[PDB]
């Protein structure tokens, strides 16, 4: 039989099912019998793997693999590989890690995983970054900065261990704060390891003789790894080759010195060239590939990938070879033994036959084409023989006739309904069988109305976390889950900028610890000792102009900033309890500063503020001060508007949890700017100016090449992926009727 | 230096590698006897008791022939406030040291730091 | 430019073929290649038939190789079945066939060509390079085994960091403030370098010179700038100037702010006020002073360390790059095309010449349009003379499009002036005779419509089998190509996508419902066919726009495939999706991570599920559960299996397809699968598996192995191709709505009009916009002649007067920049009556315009169809049968895996963990537990001299060379003269007295068993006859068959009487007490050591049964000898030694037990 398919997985999973269908088909038939010949294992090793794991207990038949290259416990193997590889290295915090994670290494110094996630957060936040030394910083001819190193991180810890991190620095090194309880013993096993590594690699750098190479193997076999049950025959396979490799040239009498690279790169292609096959005739079915001088009779052979340009197998000449241009009878070559092997494999079979190859390719639905031998197989076998049907039509008809009847060109994915049709080809498979028969239902809208009830007590900071941003609050608030990303993979390089989220973040704190007016050189020592600014003139720099700034600020703070009082509110409203701090009151009003742009949620926080205040005596106006010329400013109001408007956000928040209230403000604050005047206190009506206002609305949502707007962002990708003429109506009600409250109260 | 003591007193497991460690980083090159009393201090820090008497570290001989150990500058100098107060890692409190001498006892930063601040609560 | 018949070619010296679109460029390679393969031609002929390993051919792509290969093959083949049976049909083989004269010659030829296809030579550049670097290594200088790698961000990256931290960090205070604002750092450096970092290096107009420092530029800028300060100093005193009334009356408020000004230096930017003291502010709006030229001296330069810094890391990154690979000893496409070039430029490039001028005389290369310069450079060196040897490029001009793949537009020009040879073809095998005309109608308007001067149009011709082709629109004949134009003034971006898409959805869906009746005939002559879903097909240029018209077709109730995007899998929402879900199920105890993964929008679960999951917690303890087990698959048995597992549980697959738009979203989850399956195979762990994923989304690659596969093929869909990927492809009906779209080119990169060399300019200015705008506008230009010949029968566009301008409107368009624009209006400007009276001059029995109107009728007619039921087939009876071969693992149990596997010959029944025991003095007890000390020690004894006294020197050697401490000698020779001489079993003692005659060591035997084994019943004999086996933990096997392996010591003979020996090597016996006759049957209980015995036994006998004729087992045998090597005092007896003898009968049971 012929089977053209698409993809390899798919001509496993062909394969798997012919190979039952034979088997219950014939009732004296073992697997110790079928054999199957691929053309090369490395390729093909995953996918049949995956699916005979994955056959399930009433359809499963053993396998055992062959002739696959000698690394069994790759892990073992090319971790001892990348040990020898340490001079060369650049011990980036995560190829360090990476020699920790395999087992074996992590229970040697007798910690798990438990440690490991500790340790994972201690490198990522304790800033350890580059090499392990001022030696090795300076072997690669770069300046010796001496931050943000292996000792810098491990002195760190250490005497944040020692020392509480509100005492300022010691050594020109700001101490660390979490190591401190019960934990540093992991601290101290990892400063164990990295005292060993550092020995190890002054150890390996001078050249030696064979003499003194001899039991280096063994001695960084037993310093580094730890035995047990099954890792000794992968020790012993490794001392037998490096001890074969050095007496074979002590023994061919050497005197020179050689250096690390060359046994290295000889070991590490000498371990890829031995094969396992104790497994062959074991009773599973036998998967191996094409081995010349190996011809034993079977009853059913199956041969996988037969596309043009993969076999015959090639390998070229080495070019000064004298016996290419001078051939003979006895001369062999890899292109004619493997077309022989073809020959001896056709020849072997006794009953039955299977070949099968890419035919289409899965991507664009191109064509591709068989090997130049089965092509010859199948024009001789057309050429051979004619169907019973048409006795006497003509011979190149009769010839496209049989070529077409045997070849069967299977279906490109596993749920197409023809492989369940009742017939010849039918499918063993049953997981698929409700997604090929269309037998299912379609999903639901993610939000549904949630029963709500509003508690008697309600503290001020809930509602201030609410209000910040009221949709991802409703996410992580009332059903608590958020969409946390994967964590931040630790950098290779030192902080060089401070751009994007590294400046919202880190310049946040920087900033906010920056405004307290007192002596800015120990602050800004503090923080280089603490290494988070950069290199010298760079940082005294980004610290020059951030306090040319933020001077001009606190200028006009303190131009005004009276200082006041820190009070408490109690209140009931609605029968609800709210309680909370208050944060810079005075008599005078309201003036608050927090370093950023100018924003209606800003305002609206102030807003709040007010409003609480004035429910509870309150009288002043309502600034807090901003960059690029911040104001904010609005008269102080009446009891009655106060308890009515905090009422209406009570009620709003008691909605907003129940239900994802759709409030955008900033977007919202645009509009209200553009429709909104304070001269005429009614909205336009103009299908143009209207416009004018969509399109102000709409670049306050979505930016423009330049910068990046509101709605990109992953709760709103979360609810829908693009916005629709409908819901985009739907949003602008919603805001007329919901947002109204800050249309009102924001001019 | 001694560093070979320190990893056979480890194997003779009396101390670990947290300590050893520890007193490595926080001694640097000092001298045998500074970082002994340091790798001391981190180990009776690590069992729990706050003190440690000067008497004991000169007289235990326990987790290693500190006689010995200590018989590695000139003579024997026994005045352990001076050798003490000669490192630069060590004053007698009022810099930011790890390493405190206040009672004739010598204890790590943050115990002091929190005796301290108990007592002034107390009183 | 002659007519071209590939019958008549001339194959001497060079040649030039250009081929128009749609005309058979793989046909007529095909041709020429049977030409050439045959040696035909009379006068024009090549002197002699080559063979097929010496026709070079260098095709573009690698699915193109394939079918130029099938192609080749399948022609070849035809010819010999023609040319044996002396008849054909087709028109060329009748010729050749009567051009050949020697059918028999030729059908030999064709049959060795043919077995010879499994090696013929249709290349591409890299795999042709790679060759013949590996080939003349010696000429080239490179080494023999190379490990190939494509990640070359990351050495970018660590050379530009280098860089940085290499001439940025000893800069001081003053110099870091200038080029602080100039860029921020690194990233904005690569951001500027890095699409001029590969490739070949541009030739920078005016550059710096080398002895330039850059503290010597700051100090030369330094020093122009306080010469004019001290100029200004000097002249300050004095009101000199024409004085004027129609300017400010603040000019001596701007003379005493520069002389407030004049304190430091410091600044790099100059004042504002200097810009009306200049010659051009004169005559603009007197000389009287030098400084009024001595300000334009100063201002007439522009001022900047840019190009120095920019050039000094051009130069440096590169270089770094390159040493760092070629110390670490990897390899690379660009790298191997630069060493061929190096390597035949150099001095040693003319042996290497001519080797390759004398493997391959001949080359066709294919897609000349895409050349690189290095690729010229080569195939002039190689084949620009030298005669009898040929090259033909082939190649079309108008369709070069892959500008930003890195190829090059005017070395083809250059070529095109250097070869003195044209050649090009006229007929179209392919489109419409209407079609044909139109599109010249279209594009020969003007004199050089392509805005050059070698590339000159002509017309073409259609066939005469082709002259009936035709199309019925209920009942009248439609024309070829029609524009559709937009009614108004002036448009924008988003209306313009927005109505084009609505536009083209409602044609579209008019044109299928009346096609689904048999109305809408696709007729060709007098056959007719109704219209499909798979005829039409819109072509977009962006997948953004790709998406909008999706949206807005399938608004209109249309399904649609989107086919060649190009970038990866990765950037897509599923990748981040199981990336959650992966780190979810690596540590399924953290609540957050687990919400997080089951809140996720595969699962498909709501808000009123999260909620009552919450609440509950015997709910969440069986999530948790389950997730621990699928982490238990995960971990025994890969990736793949754990995910359908989840899959069938979770009823996702079933889920997504019943959901529309889901079954794109399964196609790629399957992909992601299958490349995380083939990632986690070859690494190591599983978080190392998690981070290449994370890395993966991180730097989404736009390679040829990770690019999306179309979703399906089942049911025929209107495909909206992308314009770069329709390249060679055919549609009957097409759509064009985004034609009269543009954008401008900003950055400085233009060729020289002279020498066609690439120039870089770093300097702002016009000239080189307008160069760089020139190229894009001749790029548009092609790109618009691809999409509008790629159509067959009919071809729509839509015209609109989009402006882009700031301003709203004044009258003038700016569509002229557009490459329709630029040829609907002639080049000039005009109006949108100029625009309309010029479609409309162009009106002409095969091209009409329309005002497109939107008319929304109704969705569509689906005609539901359901077709039969399915079920799946069943097993029956047991899959396999319990067939093993064993090797003595039946009782020690499982934990020793593939250990045995991986070493046969290890010593398995020694194992431990070692400690430290270091006492001062050395003895035989104290060596080191584990595996290879006893493998060393078993090791030893094979291969000795026992009758003669050991050698000291042998033992240092093994002891030096097995990696040990070479202090163990005077212990271990004599620990071995001490084993050696023991009193075994009163004869046959002390083995230094058995000769070689008498030994065979390390035997390997096989016991076929049948009648399956049942544990019970082998140890309900054993038992009896044996007082060892008081100790009864029997059964520890299972039922097994087969066959049966095993290891034998060593075995001897004194006069008879055979014997088993074995050595066993075990654990620290610190005492002599600890290895008595009690301890060591004791351990034999312990260890069920006791199988061994009647195992081996029962071997040997079966073995003497067919050597020895006449056997008897008791006058025979003798029995068995275990020893323990650790233990053997100096003069202790029958001390670690131990003997045993069977009972005789048991094994005439157990024989016929095993056998029958």
């Amino acid at each position: 039989t012929f089977h053209v398919c698409h993809s390899p997985q798919r001509e496993v999973e062909v394969l798997h099912d012919r190979l039952l269908a034979m088997l219950e088909e014939d009732p004296t038939l073992t697997p110790r019998d079928i054999i199957v010949m691929v053309a090369d294992i490395d390729s093909y090793s995953p996918f049949i793997q995956a699916v005979f794991g994955s056959a399930p207990a009433d359809r499963y038949l053993p396998y055992a693999i062959s002739d696959r290259r000698a690394r069994q416990s790759h892990p073992v193997l090319e971790a001892f590989i990348s040990l020898l590889s340490l001079p060369d290295s650049r011990f980036v915090s995560e190829d360090v890690l990476a020699l920790l994670d395999v087992p074996v290494l992590a229970a040697r110094f007798d910690i798990t995983e438990e440690g490991l996630r500790y340790l994972r957060q201690w490198v990522n936040e304790s800033g350890i970054r580059w090499g392990i030394d001022d030696d090795n910083v300076r072997e690669l001819e770069l300046p010796a900065t001496g931050q943000h190193t292996w000792r810098f991180g491990l002195t760190r810890m250490l005497l944040g261990y020692a020392m509480e991190s509100a005492q300022g620095e010691w050594q020109s090194v700001l101490p660390y704060d979490e190591s401190s309880g019960l934990i540093a013993e992991l601290v101290g096993h990892l400063a164990s390891l990295l005292m060993q590594l550092n020995i190890w690699r002054r150890g390996l750098a001078q050249e030696r003789p064979l003499e003194e190479w001899l039991p280096v193997c063994r001695d960084m076999l037993n310093a580094f790894f730890l035995p047990d049950a099954e890792t000794e025959a992968a020790m012993t396979l490794i001392e037998q080759q490096w001890q074969a490799i050095i007496a074979e040239g002590l023994g061919a009498q050497y005197g020179d010195a050689v250096p690390l690279s060359l046994l290295r790169d000889e070991l590490a292609q000498r371990l890829d060239q031995e094969r396992i096959s104790q497994r062959f005739l074991a009773g599973p079915v036998n998967i191996c590939t094409l081995m010349p001088m190996r011809s034993i009779p079977f009853k059913v052979v199956c041969l996988l990938g037969m596309n043009d340009g993969v076999y015959p197998r090639q390998l070229a000449p080495l070019g000064f070879d004298l016996m290419s241009q001078k051939p003979k009878r006895g001369d062999r070559s890899r292109r004619d033994d493997d077309r022989y092997l073809f020959l001896e494999a056709l020849i072997s079979a006794q009953q039955k036959l299977y070949i099968s190859y890419i035919g289409r390719s899965i991507q664009d639905n191109s064509e591709r084409f068989p090997s130049v031998l089965v092509q010859e197989l199948i024009d001789y076998i057309g050429q051979s023989h004619y169907l019973p049907g048409d006795e006497a039509l003509n011979c190149d008809e009769s010839e496209a006739r049989v070529k077409a009847h045997l070849t069967c060109l299977h279906t490109r994915m596993p749920f197409d309904p023809q492989n369940y049709q009742p017939g010849e080809r039918q499918s063993y498979a049953r997981e698929w069988l409700p997604a090929a028969s269309q037998a299912g239902k379609a999903h639901s809208e993610f939000v549904q109305p949630l029963p709500f009830t509003l508690p008697e007590t309600v503290p001020l900071e809930t509602l201030q976390r609410f209000w910040a941003h009221p949709v991802r609050a409703f996410f992580q608030m009332r059903l608590q889950v958020n969409f946390r990303t994967e964590d931040s993979e630790i950098p290779d390089t030192e902080p060089f900028i401070l751009e994007g989220l590294s400046r919202y973040q880190i310049n946040q704190q920087l900033l906010n610890a920056l405004v307290e007016q007192d002596d800015a050189e120990r602050l800004f020592r503090r923080f280089r000792a603490a290494g988070d600014l950069p290199y010298g003139a760079f940082g005294e720099i980004f610290w020059e102009t951030q306090c040319q700034e933020m001077q001009q600020l606190a200028d006009r703070v303190i131009a005004c900033r009276q200082p006041g009082q820190s009070m408490e509110i109690d209140l009931a409203c609605n029968g609800v309890q709210i309680t909370g701090w208050l944060p810079q009151v005075q008599p005078d009003g309201l003036l608050r500063w927090r370093p950023s742009l100018l924003s209606v949620a800003q305002g609206m926080q102030l807003w709040l503020e007010h409003l609480v205040y004035c429910a509870s005596g309150g009288n002043g106006e309502s600034r807090l001060f901003l960059r690029k010329d911040g104001e904010w400013r609005f008269p102080p109001l009446a009891a009655e508007q106060a308890l009515h408007y905090l009422s209406q956000l009570i009620e709003g928040y008691r909605e907003g949890m129940s239900a994802p209230l759709l409030v955008l403000p900033e977007s919202g604050g645009a509009w209200l700017k553009t429709c909104y005047d304070a001269q005429n206190d009614a909205m336009l009506d103009d299908d143009s100016t209207l416009q004018k206002a969509r399109t102000k609305f709409l670049q306050a949502y979505e930016g423009n090449m330049m910068v990046r707007g509101e709605g990109d962002d992953i709760w709103y990708q979360r609810l829908w992926r693009q916005l629709t003429p409908e819901t985009m109506e739907a949003i602008v009600e919603q805001s007329q009727r919901f947002l109204l409250p800050l249309f009102r109260f924001n001019q | 230096k001694l560093q070979k003591q320190l990893l056979e007193a480890v194997e003779h497991k009396q101390l670990r590698p947290l300590d050893v460690q520890f007193a490595l980083t926080v001694a640097g090159d000092e001298h045998p006897a500074v970082t002994l009393a340091a790798a001391l201090l981190s180990h009776d820090a690590g069992e729990g008791h706050v003190c440690l008497p000067l008497s004991r570290l000169e007289n235990n001989e326990a987790s290693h022939p500190l006689l010995a150990t200590c018989v590695s500058e000139i003579g024997e100098l026994q005045n352990w406030e001076e050798c003490l107060l000669a490192s630069q890692a060590v004053s007698r409190g009022d810099e930011p040291t790890p390493m405190i001498l206040c009672g004739d006892r010598l204890y790590l930063n943050r115990m002091w730091c929190n005796e301290r601040t108990v007592a002034r609560f107390f009183n | 430019a002659e007519t071209l018949d590939p019958l008549r070619l001339p194959l001497q010296g060079e040649r030039l073929i250009e081929a128009s679109a749609g005309t058979g460029k793989t046909f007529t390679i095909a041709a020429l290649y049977l030409r050439l393969l045959l040696g035909l031609g009379g006068s024009a002929a090549f002197p002699r038939p080559l063979t097929v390993e010496e026709l070079l051919v260098v095709t573009f792509t690698e699915a193109a190789t394939a079918e130029l290969r099938g192609r080749i093959r399948s022609n070849i083949h035809e010819l010999r079945i023609a040319c044996l049976r002396e008849t054909t049909d087709n028109p060329l083989y009748e010729r050749l066939l009567e051009e050949i004269d020697d059918k028999a010659q030729a059908a030999q030829w064709l049959l060795l060509a043919e077995r010879q296809m499994d090696e013929a030579a249709v290349f591409t550049i890299h795999g042709f390079c790679q060759r013949m670097l590996n080939l003349n290594a010696f000429e080239s200088g490179m080494l023999f085994e190379q490990q190939l790698i494509e990640d070359e961000s990351l050495l970018r990256y660590q050379a530009c960091a280098d860089f940085w931290r290499r001439h940025c960090y000893p800069l001081p205070r003053e110099i870091a403030q200038v080029v602080f604002e100039t860029w921020k750092g690194p990233q904005a450096l690569l951001r500027d370098i890095n699409r001029y970092l590969q490739g070949e290096a541009p030739v920078i107009k005016a550059p710096p010179p080398d002895d330039e420092t850059l503290a010597s530029r700051h100090a030369q800028i330094v020093a122009r700038i306080d010469t004019v300060k001290q100029q200004w100093r000097d002249a300050v005193g004095e009101l000199d100037a024409l004085i004027e009334s129609s300017g400010i009356d603040r000019r001596k408020f701007n003379r005493s702010n520069q002389a407030k000004w004049i304190d430091k230096i410091s600044a790099w930017a100059e004042e504002e006020t200097n810009s009306y003291q200049l010659p051009e502010s004169l005559e603009k709006f007197t000389p009287r002073h030098p400084l009024f030229e001595a300000i334009d001296q100063l201002l007439a330069e522009p001022l900047s360390i840019r190009d120095l810094v920019i050039t000094r890391a051009l130069a440096e990154i590169r270089e770094t790059v390159a040493r760092e690979k070629r110390r670490r000893g990897e390899l690379g496409f660009d790298d191997m095309l630069s060493r061929l070039d190096s390597a035949l430029r150099s001095e040693s490039g003319e042996v290497l010449a001519a080797a390759i001028r004398t493997r391959f005389p001949v080359a066709m290369i294919d897609e000349f349009q895409d050349t690189d310069p290095q690729q010229y450079r080569i195939f002039r060196r190689i084949w620009h003379h030298q005669p009898e040897t040929a090259l033909l490029l082939i190649g079309d001009p108008k369709q070069a499009i892959y500008a930003f793949r890195g190829a090059d537009i005017f070395t083809y020009m250059k070529a095109r002036s250097e070869v003195h040879a044209h050649y090009t073809l006229d007929t179209n095998w392919r489109s419409a005779p209407g079609m044909v005309n139109s599109v010249n109608k279209l594009f020969s308007q003007t004199d050089d419509a392509f805005m050059f001067r070698e590339i000159p149009f002509i017309p073409v011709k259609s066939a005469g089998k082709n002259q009936a082709l035709r199309f019925v629109f209920k009942g009248e004949t439609q024309p070829a190509m029609k524009m559709w134009l937009m009614e108004g003034e002036s448009c924008g971006v988003g209306d313009y996508q927005s109505t084009m898409a609505q536009v083209c959805a409602a044609q579209i869906r008019d044109w299928l419902q009346a096609g689904q009746r048999g109305e809408a005939l696709l007729m060709n002559g007098d056959d007719a066919r109704p219209v499909r879903a798979s005829d039409i097909s819109v072509l977009v240029r962006s997948r953004q726009e790709a998406a909008q018209v999706r949206d807005a077709l399938t608004l209109l109730e249309i399904p649609s495939v989107y086919l060649s995007n190009r970038d990866s899998v990765f950037e897509t929402l599923e990748a981040q999706e199981m990336l959650w879900l992966l780190q979810a199920v690596m540590t399924p105890e953290r609540e957050n991570t687990l919400r997080s993964a089951l809140a996720t929008s595969m699962m498909g679960l709501n808000a009123l599920d999260i909620e009552t999951l919450n609440n509950d917690e015997h709910a969440w303890d069986v999530v948790v559960e389950e997730f621990d087990g699928y982490r238990q698959i995960w971990r025994k048995r890969g990736v793949m299996p754990m995910l359908r597992a989840l899959m069938s549980a979770r009823n996702i697959a079933e889920n997504l397809l019943a959901t529309a738009g889901g079954e794109r979203r399964l196609t790629d989850i399957l992909h992601i699968s299958e490349l995380l399956q083939e990632a986690g195979t070859q690494l190591e762990s599983e978080h190392a598996l998690v981070r290449w994923l994370s890395q993966h989304i991180l730097e989404p690659d736009s390679n040829a192995s990770s690019q999306q596969m179309r979703l399906e093929s089942d049911k025929h869909l209107v495909q909206i191709v992308t314009i770069h990927k329709s390249k060679g492809l055919e549609y009957p009906l097409v759509w064009l709505p985004f034609i009269t779209n543009f954008r401008v080119q900003e950055q400085a990169f233009y060729h020289d009009r002279h020498s066609f060399e690439a120039v870089l300019d770093l300097n702002a200015a016009p000239e080189s916009v307008d160069l760089a705008e020139a190229e894009r506008l001749a790029e548009d230009l092609r790109l618009l002649y691809v999409a509008l010949t790629r159509s067959v029968w009919h071809c729509s566009l839509g015209v609109a007067p989009l402006v882009r301008r700031r301003g709203d409107k004044k009258g003038d368009t700016d569509v002229h920049q557009s490459a329709l624009g630029r040829l609907l209006q002639k080049g000039e400007p005009q109006d949108a009556a100029g625009l309309r009276t010029c479609i409309e001059a162009l009106c002409d029995d095969d091209i009409a315009w329309q005002t497109a109107q939107t008319g929304d009728n109704q969705p569509w007619q689906v005609n539901d169809v359901s077709t039969a039921e399915l079920n799946a087939k069943t097993l029956q009876r047991l899959p396999g049968d319990n067939w093993r071969v064993t090797s003595y693992s039946g009782l020690q149990q499982r934990g020793h895996g593939i250990a045995q596997d991986l070493m046969p010959r290890l010593d398995v029944d020694a194992a431990g963990v070692a400690s430290v025991v270091e006492e001062p003095t050395l003895t035989p007890h104290q060596f080191p537990r584990g595996a290879s000390p006893g493998t060393f020690l078993h090791s030893l004894f094979e291969d000795l001299d026992f009758t003669q006294p050991v050698d000291p020197n042998w033992v240092r050697e093994k002891l030096e060379l097995g990696g040990f401490e070479s202090q163990w000698e005077p212990v271990l020779t004599e620990w071995i003269t001490a084993v050696l001489q023991a009193p075994l079993n009163e004869t046959g003692v002390s083995l230094s007295q058995l000769s070689a005659r008498n030994k065979q060591v390390e035997m390997e035997f096989y016991l076929p068993i049948s009648e399956p084994l049942i544990a019970s019943q082998l140890d309900t004999l054993i038992r009896q006859f044996d007082p060892l086996s008081a100790g009864c933990p029997p059964l520890e096997f299972m039922q097994v068959r087969g066959m049966l392996k095993g290891f034998i010591d060593l075995v001897f003979r004194h006069e008879g009487r055979y014997y088993l020996l074995d050595y066993k090597s075990n654990w620290l016996g610190e005492d002599s007490s600890a290895y008595t006759q009690q301890a060591m049957a004791a351990a034999m209980q312990a260890h069920r050591y006791d199988l061994q015995y009647q195992l081996y036994t029962l071997a040997l006998h079966r073995y003497l049964r067919h050597r020895i004729a006449d056997y008897d087992y008791e006058h025979h045998f003798g029995g068995v000898i275990y020893l323990f090597l650790r233990g053997v005092d100096k003069e202790h007896p029958q001390q670690g030694i131990y003997t045993t003898r069977p009972n005789a009968g048991l094994i005439a049971l157990m024989d016929e037990m095993f056998a029958g």
